[PDB]
This record gives C-alpha cells, structure tokens and sequence, in this order.
C-alpha cells in the first residue's frame, strides 16, 4: 500500500461529453438530462459518456478512490492518451482503455474482450485503483473492507495513462474522487 | 434539405394549457379538467390560455419532417402544425387563415382542418396519426400509420414563419403519446450477443 | 447530423441474384428459381451469384438512417444493413465478421445475425419490420412497426466503409415490399378544400 | 393576323430538374426523378414549370401548344419576378396567368379561386394571345378557333413569359408549334 503514492485526480471538463455536468471543484460527475452545448474539441469524448483526470500517469506507483455509493450504472479505471474519442469504440485493453465497473445495478463487469461478470460478495461504496506503471498493473479493491475485486497485468507500459470515468444513467448519486488526503 | 427527419418531439411545458398534465419525459399529456382549483397560476405569454394545447419545443423554417402520435381511445382531439405567432390568449378557429394546420377528432368524427364542412370519410379507428410537414410545399399532410395510408393534405399555405407541432385535448384523462424517434441502442449497453427485446 | 433520416430505398438491380425479380419501381421483388432457365446471365463484379441478396442503391458512411419493409406472408426473408465491400461471390456467411447484419425468419423462427444460437422470443408474426442504422454508434437495431417496440441490436460493429441496406428472399413467388418515404402532397394538385384519401 | 405570331423556344436553365426539354427546346417531358441540375436563380426548384427565352414588354403576341391526349397540363405566362423558389399558388395575384388540365377531364383557370371550365371538345391545340397594353391574355382551342378563357384588362408591371407545367409521367410530351 505505502509504496503507491495517492494520486491527486481532478476532472477535466475539456474531455467530458456534453451530456456529463463536472461539479465546480473538479471532483464529481453528473449526468445532464441531454447534452449541453459546447465545442467538440479534439480532446472531448464525444459519443462514450467519459470523463478524464487532468494528469496522465507516465512512471511509479499511484493510488486514488472513487466514491460510487449506491449509483447503479459506473465504469472506471484508465485509459491511454491515444484512445479514439470520436465515434463509439469498444472500451477494451485493445484500444487502450482498462476499466471495469457496474450496470444494471447488480451487473460488476471487467470491460474487457470478451467482457466477464465479476463476483462482488459485498457492493462496494468505494473504490481503490492502484496502478503499477512498470509493472503494467491495474487493481482495484473495495477501499472499506480492503477485499480484491479485480486485477488487469496488461496495461500499456509505453502510453501515458489518464484515470477514466464513465457513466450512462441519470441518478441522485454522483461519481466522487476521494481528494488526496 | 433532400433528406425526409423523423423528428424527435418533446414538448414544451412553458406552451401548455394549465389543465393539461405532461408526463416526465414530456413525451405524452393527458387533460386535467380545474387541476389549480383554489390555484393562482402565473403569467406567461408562451402558455395557450383559451384551448387546452401544446407546442412541441422544436421549430421547423424549412425542410420535410415527420411524428407519429398514438390517439387510440381519445376522442375530443386535435393535431398539426401552427404557426409560432399564433394566438395563444384569446380563442381563434384552428383553421389555416389563423396558422394552424389540424386534423381533429370531434362528436365521433375526423374533420380536416378542424371544420364542420371537412368530414373526412374514414372507414377505421385512427390509432396512430403520422403528422408530414414540407415547408417549402406549404404542405402538412396526415397519414393512418397502420398502413401508411394517406388521410388529409390542408391547402397549400405559405407558412412563411416558423412552424410548430401542435397539440390539443378537447378531453379528460385519456392521454395521447407522441412517439420517440427511433434510436436503436443510443445511452445503452450493447452486450456481445446483442441487445434483445429492449423496454424503457 | 443529429437528425434521424426516414430513408427512400430503392433497389439496385445490378447487385441483385439472378433468381431475384424487382418490380419495374424497384420498390419490391421476388424469388422465382430457375427464371433465366436457357439464358446466359452476365455475372458483374457488383451481381450476388449464390445467396439470393439485393442491396438498396444508397450508401451511409455517418448519421443515423432507418427504413421500413412489409414482410407478411413471406415464410423466408432477411432483411438489414451490410458494407459496401461484402464478397458478393460464393456462399458467403452473412455474420457481422463477414460485413453483414441482419434479422431473418427461417423455419417459423426469427433469428438475429442469421445465428442459430439467437432465437429471438417474439410473441407475434412481423408484418412491418424497421431497419435503424447509426454509423457513428457501430449500431443495427430492428424495431416492430406495429407498436415501434424494439426486437434486437447487433453487437456494436466498427463498419469503417460505407453500408447498404441489404435484403434476401429464401422462398419462392413471395415479395416483400420496401415502404417508401412519406411524401405528402409531393407532385399531386392540392385542391382549394384540401387532398383527401390520395391514393396511386 | 391581329398578333405577332412568337418564336417560344423553352429555356432550360429555368426547368425544374424532373423536367427534359428536346434537343430543339419546343417539347417538354417529365423524368422518373430530378435530374442533378444547379439551383440557379432563374430555375423553378419546387413547381413543375420551365419558361421561354424571350419576355413580352408590350405589343400583341400568340403562339400554339399541342397538349395531345396528356391527361394533365398548365400554360401560360407569369411576370418576370414570380417566387421561383418554393411553392406559390399560381394566381394572377402571385403574377399567373395561367389555365389547363387534371385528371383526364377536368379544366380549370388558376385563379383564386380556382374555377371549372365547360369545354364542349377536349383541345389538342391550345392558341394563347396577349396583349400587353390592354391586359388581357386569352385561350382558344386552335383546331375549331373555339374560346376558352380570357383574363380581361390586367395591369401589367413587368415583363411576360411564357409558362409550361407538367405534373404526370405520361407518353404524349408538351410541344410548341414553331
Ligand atoms: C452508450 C455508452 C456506452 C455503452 O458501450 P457498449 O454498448 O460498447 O457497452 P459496454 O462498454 O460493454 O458497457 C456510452 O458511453
Ligand atoms: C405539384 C405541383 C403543383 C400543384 O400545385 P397546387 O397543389 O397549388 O395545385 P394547382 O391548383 O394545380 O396549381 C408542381 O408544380
């Protein structure tokens, strides 16, 4: 744990799709009832309902927490520079995204090729992602009750990596990175 | 211009009689007869105030497009285009000379233009009504979506503003559905076997 | 390019199987075996030569494009979207690897991506199918025109070339029909009370 | 002879695009689909219609149509600066002057409102006089030099052409007698 230094993540709201509202403090995600109307700009996520951090990850050991509370539609991890933004793409390893998360409210799935149902014995409200560069390692634990949920050892090691956060449903609970603390 | 848009309409609560009640999703309304009894209800000069109607929130000034709406079991009805500048405070005829362009239901009968001298010979039960706008042709023209049969065409009009849909219930609580456009699998998962029998 | 495009197909008679019989509208068509019994047909680049496809004339390389096919009483069809690139040659496998995808009865059944492992549990017989292609969103969805329900989207396709609408007859003497744009009063006098019940 | 017989030759940078004119623009027919024309100024986007080359300023003029067996048929002139683009109801109000065929058998003049004509014979030759200074624009059945209609003392402010629509997809063309 020690050996991973917490990551400051902080949204980007160049990069959200117009339908995702980012609270003011750069913390949070909402959905927008329809999209809003802003630039499509080379940077945003214009078809997937993503947002990144504003700091991509290039070397060393890096944690952070996501409060997902009892929202019953999320996807997270990270994703390379380089992803397609424009247009639907398939959120894999392939094209460079490492993200796993919930749907339907009780559907945990790894995004991967093809996509696999995860066994969660407990709900988490709040999610650990340890990243490894060198080691091209992505893990994340129910941060409560420090318990695994799932481990990527594929990550691209030549691409500088951006935390990624999606969500498609419209719902009370936001999506909340815990700040680095 | 060439390409025939199935439009999307959501309607605008801001143009709705304060009788009529909108779903959430502002996609269906029903008629609500003194629902703000005991109620002083603000002004708002959007609001139709004289007829119990309702504008979708899209304007057209060009182009052909087209709605579905689901009129099965209301019978005091009427629906079309209107003009955006027609009068919403005071009570006009729904005829083409004030901006409006309607097919009605009315005392069991279909009446074009919604007029005691257009009673249009029909032999079934409208279910779904598909409204077709072409503003360059003056043309609004209804369909039987059953068959995709041909109803009414109104007199060609130069609409020369832009046009609106327009709703109207003559009726109490016996709803009418304006029919989302097809959006196939837009803000769901798809899973790898594909995505079967989907309900919102 | 947000807009929903209600599509006018019409057939290309180039890429059509020899046994395929267009109406002269190319609206429409047919399987009749064996009707070029005695003749040489010319086997274009373009001609399907074993499984008996026709493709619509247009092309879609963005934006979101549907179609409506009436398809009662033909025990044998497909319908759906395919790329511009298929092999044409052969029996070729009509599977989204291959740049095909598709709805099918066959045998009583509807099968989806013409898989026998996708059964799909309809609880009526279709009559009106829609076809609904967004480019942007890997997306081929079929709806049921008779209530606009949802029957099934493909799993989500990168189609990187143009696509077509794709059709196929698997029976004999048994046409389905390609329901063309509504047009409205398009080319026909609207007389001063109004067109009523037009029909061609 | 009381008119200057006119040359019509039909100009085809004004014909809707669903519109052919021949090889020696005097005969009009109706294509399947638009063709992939530009749309210039002087072209009719929406009604059916295509002009002649030369506008009448003043004088006495006629020329003859053969409108054949055709089930469907309008002619006559419009001023110079009538809607081109989109649809405009053909009235002498909108600058059209104007009469002809639907449906087999029913003849009209396009006014507002539109009126039925009680033509004895079906015309397979159509004589259209006008008289500028007067205002008055006039249709005889050029076989039996039957009348058909006239549209009595018009103000006229602009230049007159001669106007052709065709609505239906039939065998029998619309051709100017030279
Ligand atoms: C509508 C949408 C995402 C769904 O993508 P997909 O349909 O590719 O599904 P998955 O990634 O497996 O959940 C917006 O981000
Ligand atoms: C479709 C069409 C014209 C018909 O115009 P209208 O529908 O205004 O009828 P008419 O009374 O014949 O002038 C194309 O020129």
């Amino acid at each position: 744990k020690a050996l991973f230094k917490p990551a400051d993540v902080i949204l980007d709201p160049k990069t959200a799709n117009p339908i995702l509202l980012v609270s003011e403090d750069q913390r949070s995600v909402q959905r927008a009832k329809e999209p809003q109307d802003l630039p499509d700009n080379p940077e945003r996520f214009n078809w997937h309902y993503c947002v990144l951090g504003c700091e991509s990850f290039i070397s060393g050991r890096h944690y952070w927490e996501v409060e997902v509370g009892d929202r019953k539609e999320w996807h997270i991890g990270v994703c390379s520079k380089n992803v397609q933004r424009k247009g639907w793409v398939k959120m894999t390893p392939e094209n460079g995204f490492w993200t796993m998360g919930l749907t339907d409210g009780n559907k945990y799935r790894t995004l991967t090729e093809p996509r696999t149902n995860l066994k969660l014995p407990k709900p988490p409200k709040k999610v650990g992602v340890f990243l490894d560069y060198e080691t091209g390692d992505i893990s994340f634990y129910n941060a409560v009750d420090g318990s695994h949920i799932h481990t990527f050892l594929d990550v691209s090691f030549s691409e500088a990596l951006y935390p990624v956060f999606r969500i498609l449903t419209l719902e009370p609970t936001a999506l909340t990175i815990c700040p680095a603390l | 211009r060439t390409f025939l848009h199935a439009v999307d309409v959501v309607l605008d609560p801001d143009t709705a009689h304060p009788d009529l009640f909108l779903s959430e999703d502002r996609r269906s309304v029903r008629r609500c007869p003194f629902r703000h009894l005991g109620e002083s209800v603000p002004d708002n000069p959007e609001r139709f105030d004289s007829q119990p109607c309702v504008l979708g929130r899209e304007s057209f000034a060009s182009g052909k497009h087209y709605w579905e709406v689901e009129v099965e079991n209301v019978i005091e009805w009427t629906v079309g285009v209107c003009r955006d500048s027609v009068e919403r405070k005071g009570e006009v005829l729904l005829i083409p000379q004030n901006g409006f362009w309607t097919l009605e239901m009315h005392k069991g009968q279909y009446r074009a233009v919604s007029s005691p001298d257009r009673i249009l010979p029909l032999k079934e039960s409208l279910c779904r009504v598909g409204v077709f706008l072409d503003y360059e042709a003056g043309d609004v023209s209804f369909y039987n979506m059953r068959d995709r049969s041909h109803i009414y065409t109104c007199p060609r009009s130069a609409f020369s503003v832009p046009v609106r849909p327009f709703f109207r219930l003559g009726c109490e609580d016996s709803p009418i559905f304006i029919c989302p456009a097809l959006t196939g699998a837009n803000g769901v998962t798809v899973p790898e076997e594909g995505l079967t029998l989907h309900r919102v």
